[PDB]
């Protein structure tokens, strides 16, 4: 999973 | 529709070569009346399993599930909007919801809990313009080498750049662009005034990229 800043 | 209009607006400014003016007067293109009402403040890409969760600047939360359905929780914490794949919308509440949505509500809460506590709010220093009027949902999104592209159902297109954390919020109804720079300062411009007065190479480059991204959205 990827996240915003 | 909105994307075709946005493409025309961006092409018109880009064709005018705004950075190549004898005297760029970028500040003359600012128009605070065009500041957006909605943008994406944070997001989580769990698309390998469930979908993309996101929060709008009003602290509402949404999920675009992998089955192309959307669930939105308003900032009151109880009101829900469910959008089927057709686009068919249904309004309900967490306190009174069909059991058929329990699993998706549970997934949305996992997203909400994480995002409220642990991610930065994009545009935390931006006050939305005064409005009257509809809460949008995430229509489409994708990621490239340089950015994540978020297309909202009100026509807005948001582009968050990875390398330097700069961001564009494009609205085809206002025909406007909001640019958030690496220092998190922001300005809102009318695109037609950028054509008239020009802008710096940094913004010109991102508007050229934005046109490429709208082409991608148009090709779905
Ligand atoms: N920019 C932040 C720091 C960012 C650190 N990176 C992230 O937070 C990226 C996202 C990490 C994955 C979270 C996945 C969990 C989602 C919740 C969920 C949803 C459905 C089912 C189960 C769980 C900063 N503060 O600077």
């Amino acid at each position: 999973p990827l996240a915003s800043t | 529709c909105h994307l075709s209009d946005m493409l025309q607006q961006l092409h018109s400014v880009n064709a005018s070569k705004p950075s190549e003016r004898g005297l760029v007067r970028q500040e003359e293109a600012e128009d605070p009346a065009c500041i957006p009402i909605f943008w994406v403040s944070k997001w989580v890409d769990y698309s390998d399993k469930y979908g993309l969760g996101y929060q709008l600047c009003d602290n509402s939360v949404g999920v675009l599930f992998n089955d192309s359905t959307r669930l939105i929780l308003y900032n009151d914490g109880d009101s829900l909007q469910y959008i089927e794949r057709d686009g068919t919308e249904s309004y309900l509440t967490v306190s009174s919801h069909p059991n058929s949505l329990m699993k998706k509500i549970t997934l949305l809460k996992y997203f909400r809990n994480y995002m409220s506590e642990h991610l930065l709010k994009a545009g935390a220093n931006i006050t939305p313009r005064e409005g009257d009027a509809r809460l949008p949902y995430l229509r489409t999104w994708f990621r490239t080498r340089s950015a994540i592209i978020l297309h909202l159902s009100n026509g807005s297109v948001q582009i968050n750049f990875f390398q330097d954390h700069t961001k564009l919020i494009l609205c085809p109804l206002m025909a406007a662009v909001t640019y958030i720079d690496e220092k998190r300062d922001f300005r809102t411009y009318r695109l037609s005034l950028l054509e008239e007065y020009g802008c710096c190479k940094e913004l010109a480059s991102r508007l050229r990229y934005a046109r490429t991204m709208v082409d991608k959205l148009l090709s779905s």
